[PDB]
């Protein structure tokens, strides 16, 4: 909600609660989901040509006793937008290759999971820095282009420790296009990967990380029609066992607006995983349709239903990986402010 | 066939309703790597 | 605090601070007890039979070192008030035999601890769906009554593992009548007990978990009067040795409003163990005068006292629960928004 | 940021990102830094003598990985200005010897470290009740002081739990005078210190915590000039060895502020370990120059470089106390409402 605005400076405090139960045979992801997060964003405008601006979003589970604490830092950052030139942002962001496999990531509740957090820069981690330029220039439009830079996030230990760092499930650029509906949009990205996420433990002769992706999308008069593609080499995330060599990923989205609110959606994902170390060979990541539909009361409050048709096998494969091979289904009602 | 090790050359009638993990379990993972390359009788490759 | 409020969407946040110290020979609630908690309310109005809303409480202690972390989540749920009908809201809620057990807890700082959070539906726990309806339909007027049904919320483990779960200290309904001042009240309840809370591990054949409840209060022109009684079967916690066969546990406060802001509190409360387990017997869980008052420098700012005279004995019993059995006093200074 | 603000009562919710970066050949200071902490200031207004307040401050760090947690509670109380009189507060805040050597924190980044968080009083740490007085009574003007008084805050344990308690690098008054630019204070402060503080692990014959406090400050028309000695016994954390019998810390900073926003400060601090215990003797807690710079977008975004150039020796000393020895830049973009 946009609070304080006196000035050239204005806040938005800002979040959600959402009531959210899922059903499955998967009795490690199944019943109470509820959870919450609240968020600001800020600008303050410093000029006419430069302003200022930061953001934060920091969720914290709902679904758990008092016992127990749990909730994270989603997003956290500063940075400056510049007028022709561009915006420059340091901190705890969203990975470029994000601006395209965004394009669809938006199911009632499920997708957004070809790629995962602290993931290189595929999705959100920490050490940011980035720079976003809006119609190449303010001269061809809806044409734009970013490219990032993230510094090493290392080990806790005793060899490459970093301040702030971590296990390593957890140790780039993109341009798009518009004319009116119709998105095409790449992005490239590629990290060295440290010698701790590289070590016969499970997954990865891992010496950088690689993620090449090509995004289409069509947005219009109540109709969103969108997918992604893109290939990665060592930085699919397969289960806890360490990295997947390549690994193809695959995902389509198909979505009506309704006038009175209701919004089905229908999706497939998928993730091929491609010569996969130790024993396994080629073998499925992730594949499941997906069906569902939420229902905005206003802006402001909605109900949703998600249903993932999980379309993968058992095997000491995903079971090896601990990856979920159940259907689930969500239920959830939310109010945000 | 022709994709780098060996067959098994078999033969038609009931014979091989059963030529299975001699190319399945076979692989589990790789072993001394067997196709088939089935086919009517002996005199073949 | 009322912040925003535009077009039909109305956000509350807010919260306190409250400087607390407790004078205990129990050197385990001895001393400095610090907290803080902070919410958001919301309502967007969507209709005018239907309207949304949201709240989300959250304490966070601020009596420990940089060091250490602590604070966990209160409340956090959506619903929705329909107008004849009634209210609906999934979430991290109050039990509904809380709308009773509710009618006493209202000490300067004690009480509310015949029961406790995670304890079934008596107070507070993940997994709620609640129905309330406000005057039997507008057609009868300060009778009411609420039904709920909360998930399973199991085992964190590798036999009934839940999402969102826990250990088991950690895994209904109610009508109530108005007359001007005066409540009646009953809430009756019951939950499958899970097999992880059943097992030898101290305390229950536990079977359902049942609480029955009836509430009486008083209220109007500066006195308030009320009294809870309620007597479970294997739901009040005993100590950390699990539950307690049957209890029986009474609360009843005294309360007078004064017009310049101070309001002194007299109460008792205790809570009788029927035929415990693994000896003990009959055994009393708490027992204490409550004795106490607070003053309000205005409906923002406030000082409270408060001294549990703790009528318990110490006994393998007692001790073996770890049970407080001294007195404490609390001495507060809150501030709030 | 001034959020409500209606009869008598007035919150502000308030708080900063902080897009920060460390270049330190330290690969345990090293790397990326954001972080960023939100707080509210609160005052209800209950007469026109007296006034209520609240505080409560809290930092959640910004540069790790979702799987991660992290995040403390910097200050929390509520107190009472009484109008001639002063003000009270009981909570978590920053202790008196900290109206003195403040003088001398402000560089872009560093400093303020010759001292420590939960470290009797010189900074911060829980349990202070404070009282403060404004110029002597209304009645010498720019002369005040300031008393109070510090709970046990003990062992988490079996000998002394306390509440609300903790390991041990974790378990007073000041004058001040003003004539227009033209600071000194004085700061004396004492503190009994525990059994589990005093045990032949690492250092500190530790009977009371002592540290004795002078400073001057000169501010006006832009030069900010100054200065802060102190010297402690039994009171300077030496690394996580333990305290420090006598030690003499030092600490100067001139800064010059610009019209148009930049605002460069040169700062040395030191801390002589006098007479430490195991070997060891006099030696170098810290020992730094400091040289950096901080800009002014506005009052609300800004730019900043800081420059430890660190002037300790490795020994089995500083090693013994893991004090840093290495030399950091930081870079930070900080945006603030």
């Amino acid at each position: 909600a946009e609070v304080y605005n006196k000035d050239g400076n204005k806040l938005d405090l800002y979040g959600k609660v959402d009531g959210l139960h899922y059903f499955s045979d998967n009795k490690d992801v199944d019943g109470d989901q509820t959870y919450m997060r609240l968020g600001f964003k800020g600008e303050t405008q410093v000029t006419d040509q430069l302003t200022g601006y930061g953001q934060w979003e920091y969720q914290i589970q709902g679904n758990s006793a008092e016992n127990e604490n749990n909730s994270w830092t989603r997003v956290a950052f500063a940075g400056l937008k510049f007028q022709d030139v561009g915006s420059f942002d340091y901190g705890r962001n969203y990975g470029v290759v994000y601006d395209v496999t965004s394009w669809t990531d938006v199911l009632p509740e499920f997708g957004g999971d070809t790629y995962g957090s602290d993931n290189f820069m595929q999705q959100r981690g920490n050490g940011f820095a980035t720079y976003r330029n809006t119609d190449f220039f303010g001269l061809v439009d809806g044409l734009n282009f970013a490219v990032q830079y993230q510094g090493k996030n290392g080990n806790p230990s005793g060899e490459g420790f970093t301040s702030g760092v971590t296990n390593n499930g957890r140790d780039g650029g993109s341009i798009t296009y518009d004319y009116e509906g119709f998105g095409i949009g790449g992005a490239i990205s590629s990290s060295k990967r440290t010698d701790a996420q590289n070590t016969a433990a499970y997954i990865g002769n891992g010496d950088r990380a690689e993620t090449y992706t090509g995004g289409l999308k069509y947005d219009a008069n109540n109709i969103y029609l969108a997918a992604q593609y893109t290939q990665t080499y060592n930085a699919t995330r397969v289960g806890s066992l360490g990295w997947a060599n390549k690994a193809q990923n695959f995902e389509a989205v198909a979505q009506y607006q309704f006038d009175f609110g209701l919004r089905p959606s229908l999706a497939y994902l998928q993730s091929k995983g491609k010569n996969l170390g130790r024993g396994y060979d080629d073998e499925d990541i992730l594949k499941y349709v997906d069906v569902g539909a939420t229902y905005y009361f206003n802006k402001n409050m909605s109900t949703y239903v998600d249903y993932k048709i999980n379309l993968l096998d058992d095997n000491q494969f995903t079971r090896d990986a601990g990856i979920n091979t159940d259907n689930i289904v969500a239920l959830g009602l939310v109010y945000q402010f | 066939a022709s994709k780098k090790s060996v067959r098994w050359c078999t033969t038609s009638p009931a014979e091989s309703k059963k030529c299975a993990q001699w190319q399945r379990r076979m692989k589990k993972v790789r072993g001394p790597s067997v196709t088939c390359v089935k086919k009517t009788s002996r005199f073949e490759c």
